[PDB]
């Protein structure tokens, strides 16, 4: 499921890629929090070390901190900039994909618990309750985390998203 | 330009020029497309020439139309781009591609400027086939004074060296159309065999018409030299150990249309990179894709 | 000034008459001191204009004497010594003193040339080895004179016809005690038989990787190649030229034939062609390895040293 | 200090400026129990080194990596004294050792470039552990980057060129050449193998193992066999030690020879190394340059007798088996590195920048 109500990310956005390959024109990377889609990254001239060390699997794999610099909803591309993430830039966005991950984490365990056959019911329940957290808190993202460490040791303020007994239970046995 | 123009379109600019190649034509069709494209994604262009080239590679069966393809695509991705809404990006991109086309314009003439001082008076020039490159250098070699005699193969599955010797021959220059088996029988009069490419693959061998290669083992043979005229944009990243290594759409009751020689079959290439030695070719193309 | 002219006008006229001084490096050194006095003596507010002096004399020194190429080659370095400068201080008044000190730099690295070649010269001669050169060259016999420190081999000294100039290296080599025998230049294919590796010399390097050298080494260079005995090419890199084998054809050095036929000979001189090429020209398929002063390389790598020690667009000087 | 290890045999008379030593023989049989000169892990590697436990020239290469992490990790900084010159006046006389075990690969003498470099690099202003974890992430680097993801990557360069339903030759044990044939079983192609193997190592019969356990069919022969072969074989690849200056190959011994008689029969040949096995030595035969094994090992049980069992007693036989080899480049069609599909010629100016 994707990280945040929307099912693509907006323009001038930080964002977490893991790289898929590398090309001429660019590295085409997939972006973990839109579901895996699929987008593309350019390559100054200066960062062009093809002929000389090249071993092209080292970026095969890794994860990297990128700024949203182009997005086309429709026809479903989204361009990337290593060169203008800032450090501050990146280090947030180590920190939001880590949130991400970790309540990513969580809503697995719980789609995994009432056993949803469906990944749309999955989906649909766990972006259902980050998104209405997420509004209630005005944070996308960090608002889920928040709200899972508050069950830990406050449970109740889960009971009123009634998804099923056993997502709750779940969740608050993985957080606390 | 929904592909169909696409192949429309390159055809017109082939028969436009009957004097020019077919990689540029495919070159100027890929700087059409980006020209009038209108897709605003630093990414949303590069899947739809990759789409061009392809239609590019189904209606050309060259091996110069991909080289020049992947030469284009690197080319005109090459600057900083940073791009704020794809305007700036699709305009250097567009200024790059007329730049390359340039170059790439200029390049024949360098290497007749550059190949035509191996020719020396009274020499018996081999050539296989027809190709404007070979044609060009030996018009510099007679704008420099110089007599020579041409010996001409024909090609057979297309009389194309007796296109070649037509047209070779309004410029008044001695030339024999020889028959293609006779390349063992004229070898010991040819004291050197010029041969225009239309594919370089990475160890310094060459991709060309049927004939080139027993031409060359007979160059080989009987110790004369055999030297490569092509440009930069035929340079290809394949390395083919035998003659069926060749990627079998580029070769086409067994009627191949493209042969391979290898490199140390060959003397010299004259690349609009330079006069290079076949190891040059290796670290000058692998440099040159960059 | 007019004594700039004096010395330039003397190097011209001497590179005309005869081989002076008599050895290359010795050539090079006044040709780079040549060349930083001109670089001294001379009043420029861009590089190009000093391109183009250089440019000109550069034209008037290669065209005294074609068949040498080192004062050639040594212009074509300064020149491109003057574009790197030009190219690092663009991206400008203190352009002179840097291309002195280029060109200071240029002359230490150039006087540890034969020294150097020398240093590797071990990883090359084993112990009871037979080794053939061909001519005299400095460079080859402080090689094997130094070699033979610590090694004991054998040297065949082959001369060469039109001016016995391997009788020199051999009393040279016999001084250092290598075993050195002398042969005619006749009989280089038959004893190509016994002959371990093939040491020589050159006079210049093309960019090709084919060289031309004393005469005579062409055919050297095919025995050895029907032997497939090794070939070494001690030569340091003033003697690396971009200029391809066929251009104009002016690559021979051509003698008086006195030395082939005298003038003693009859009324047959008169109904004869006495010919007598000094140089010769060897490809580089028959050529195994160079050494450099910077090391050992491959015929396949001359063009890198081309790229890196000249610039394209002097090629034609 | 260290002693020398002792010759043995009648030396060869070409090669008498290469050291020929015993495996029978150890150096550490006078040296002490607490490893107090050279670090034990040296000691430990020196020893299994020298009675041939470890053979590969990727196998070397590791186990000294990761010996010089057990002497990093166990180091301690004298006083008033900096890491960036002790530390490799230490680990000298440690590769001293190491060479009078046995003489080095050429990639262990690269990685013992790094390793120097690497050493040289490390700042004065840091501290001693957390120097010491730099250099434990450098080496982990290094090995990680240089041959498993080096081996990746001429892997997948390799199953491009190997097709379906030909042969392929191999010689000797290599990692490398046994990795790309299994990640080309593995990801489709339908091939046999032969392999030729050479005595006295009879190391083939490992790669013999290493194929049929991962399905391969496979067919075992020696290096005088190979011209009956060669007319089956449509390709050979093989494993080289060291790429040279002047793009010759240094490999087993058999590896030039194979060379030679695949041309003979027009067989095109493909060397797979990895770029930090290059040498800027350079050499043009193989005489100036080697190492020679035992020359008692050469002796085998053909019935009753050896031959070479007292070959020591004739004073006029000369016993040599020789380790490495070297091909000019004119034999070698492919290289491929992690770099890419180069040819032979091409090799030290791709290398070199």
């Amino acid at each position: 499921c994707r990280f945040y109500q929307h099912k693509f990310p907006e323009v001038e956005d930080v964002v977490m890629v893991n790289v898929r390959s590398i090309a001429e024109m660019g590295a085409y990377v997939s972006l973990l929090e839109y579901n895996n889609i699929e987008g593309m990254i350019l390559l100054s001239e200066l960062s062009r070390r093809r002929i000389r060390s090249i071993n092209k699997l080292i970026r095969i794999g890794r994860n990297e901190c990128v700024v949203v610099i182009r997005v086309d909803k429709e026809k479903g591309y989204i361009d990337l900039s290593k060169r203008r993430v800032s450090p501050e830039e990146a280090i947030k966005c180590e920190d939001k994909f880590t949130k991400s991950k970790t309540v990513y984490s969580i809503l697995r365990h719980v789609a995994e618990v009432l056993e949803y056959t469906k990944d749309e019911q999955l989906e649909s329940l766990f972006q259902r309750t980050a998104w209405v957290f997420d509004d209630k808190y005005k944070r996308p993202g960090y608002g889920a985390y928040d709200a899972f460490k508050h069950a830990v040791s406050d449970p109740s303020i889960l009971d009123s998203l009634d998804l099923n007994e056993d997502e709750r239970e779940v969740l608050i046995n993985n957080i606390n | 330009m929904d592909d169909k123009e696409l192949i429309e379109y390159f055809k017109s600019q082939m028969k436009e020029d009957p004097d020019m190649a077919s990689a540029v034509a495919a070159i100027r069709t890929l700087l059409e497309f980006l020209k009038r494209d209108k897709g605003e994604t630093i990414q949303g262009l590069r899947a739809n020439l990759t789409s061009a080239i392809e239609t590019l590679c189904g209606v050309d069966s060259s091996v110069a139309v991909s080289s020049g393809g992947e030469l284009f695509l690197r080319f005109i991705s090459l600057a900083s781009l940073e791009y704020s809404d794809y305007s700036k990006c699709k305009k250097i991109m567009i200024e790059r591609g007329e730049l390359f086309l340039r170059r790439i314009s200029l390049s024949r003439n360098k290497i007749a400027d550059l190949c035509h001082t191996f020719i020396k008076d009274g020499a018996t020039i081999l050539t296989h086939a027809y190709s404007r490159v070979v044609l060009r250098v030996l018009e510099a070699a007679v704008a420099a004074k110089k007599r020579f005699s041409v010996y001409v193969t024909e090609s057979q599955p297309d009389l194309s060296g007796k296109k070649m010797a037509k047209a070779l021959c309004h410029l008044n220059v001695p030339v024999t159309v020889v028959l293609d088996a006779a390349v063992g029988y004229i070898m010991e009069k040819a004291d050197l065999v010029i041969v225009g490419a239309e594919g370089v693959v990475e160890n310094g061998g060459i991709i060309n018409k049927i004939g080139t290669n027993q031409m060359a083992v007979c160059a080989k043979a009987q110790n004369k030299p055999f030297y490569v005229v092509a440009e930069s944009f035929k340079f290809v990243r394949l390395f083919p150990l035998n003659q069926q290594d060749v990627p079998d759409k580029f070769k086409y009751e067994e009627h191949p249309w493209v042969d391979y020689t290898a490199p140390s079959l060959i003397t010299l290439l004259f690349t609009d990179l330079g006069v290079l030695t076949p190891s040059a070719v290796s670290d000058e193309l692998i440099k040159l894709y960059l | 000034g007019s004594e700039l002219s004096e010395r330039i006008e003397s190097f011209v006229e001497t590179l005309k008459r005869g081989g002076g001084p008599r050895s290359s490096e010795e050539m090079a050194r006044e040709t780079l001191g040549l060349l930083r006095q001109i670089i001294t003596d001379h009043r420029w507010s861009n590089a190009g204009e000093l391109m183009e002096l250089i440019r000109r004399e550069g034209r008037r020194m290669t065209a005294a004497q074609p068949s040498e190429t080192t004062v050639g080659n040594m212009v074509r370095r300064v020149l491109k010594i003057i574009r790197e400068e030009y190219g690092r201080l663009h991206g400008y008044a203190q352009l002179q003193s840097n291309i002195i000190e280029a060109i200071n730099e240029l002359l230490v690295e150039l006087e540890g040339t034969m020294e150097n070649i020398a240093a590797q010269a071990l990883e090359h001669i084993h112990s009871n080895e037979v080794i053939m050169t061909i001519g005299f060259s400095r460079t080859v016999e402080a090689f094997l004179k130094e070699a033979a420190r610590k090694r004991k081999f054998h040297v065949i000294v082959a001369e060469c016809a039109p001016f016995c100039q391997g009788h020199e290296m051999a009393v040279n080599l016999s001084k250092a005690g290598i075993e050195t025998t002398v042969m005619t230049d006749a009989a280089i294919f038959a004893v190509m038989s016994r002959v371990n590796k093939v040491i020589i010399g050159t006079k210049t390097i093309l960019a090709n990787g084919a060289l031309r050298a004393v005469t005579g080494t062409h055919t050297l260079a095919l025995a050895a190649k029907h032997h497939s005995t090794p070939l070494i090419v001690c030569a340091p890199m003033f003697k690396l030229s971009p200029q391809f084998p066929n251009e104009e054809d002016s690559f021979h050095k051509f003698v008086a034939p006195e030395e082939v036929l005298p003038f003693t000979e009859g009324d047959i001189l008169e109904k004869v062609s006495v010919h007598c090429p000094v140089f010769d020209y060897v490809p580089p398929e028959l050529i195994t390895l160079f050494i450099s002063n910077i090391g050992g390389n491959a015929p396949s790598y001359i063009y890198r040293l081309m790229s890196e020690l000249y610039h394209p667009d002097d090629h034609v000087l | 200090q260290v002693p020398t290890r002792k010759d043995y045999g009648s030396k060869v008379s070409l090669f008498s400026h290469l050291p020929q030593y015993s495996r029978q023989n150890s150096l550490t049989q006078f040296m002490s129990i607490p490893s107090s000169v050279i670090h034990p892990a040296m000691v430990r590697l020196g020893l299994q080194y020298s009675q041939g436990l470890v053979s590969g020239s990727n196998a070397r290469c590791i186990a000294l990596l990761r010996a010089l992490q057990q002497v990093i990790q166990d180091y301690t900084t004298p006083p008033n004294e900096e890491l960036s010159r002790d530390l490799v006046n230490k680990l000298k006389p440690y590769m001293s050792f190491l060479t009078q075990c046995r003489p080095l690969s050429a990639s262990m003498h690269n990685a013992i470039k790094f390793l120097n470099k690497e050493i040289t690099s490390v700042g004065s202003s840091k501290r001693e552990e957390e120097a010491k974890s730099e250099l434990r992430a450098a080496i982990d680097r290094y090995v990680q980057e240089k041959i498993v993801l080096a081996a990746q990557a001429i892997s997948r360069f390799a199953y491009q060129k190997i097709s379906n339903g030909d042969v392929i030759l191999v010689y000797g044990c290599s990692s490398l050449v046994s990795r790309i044939l299994q990640e080309a079983w593995t990801e489709g192609r339908r091939f046999r193998v032969v392999v030729v193997d050479s005595r006295p190592w009879l190391e083939g019969r490992h790669t013999l193992r290493s194929l049929v356990h991962a399905g391969v069919p496979a067919s075992y022969l020696l290096i005088p066999a190979a011209s009956y072969v060669l007319p089956e074989v449509s390709k050979v690849l093989l494993g080289a030690h060291a790429l040279l200056a002047n793009g010759s190959v240094m490999s087993r011994v058999g590896t030039a020879q194979l060379a030679l008689v695949a041309r003979a029969h027009n067989v095109p040949v493909l060397v797979c190394c990895e770029t930090y096995k290059f040498c800027e030595r350079v050499q043009t035969d193989a005489f100036v340059s080697n190492e020679l094994d035992d020359p008692d090992d050469l002796q085998c049980k053909r019935g009753e007798h050896v031959a070479l069992a007292n070959w020591q007693n004739h004073a006029s036989l000369r016993l040599l088996n020789l380790v490495y080899d070297v091909t000019p480049p004119e034999l070698v069609d492919l290289v491929i590195t992690e770099l890419g599909m180069i040819p032979c010629s091409s090799v030290p100016v791709v290398l070199r920048v």
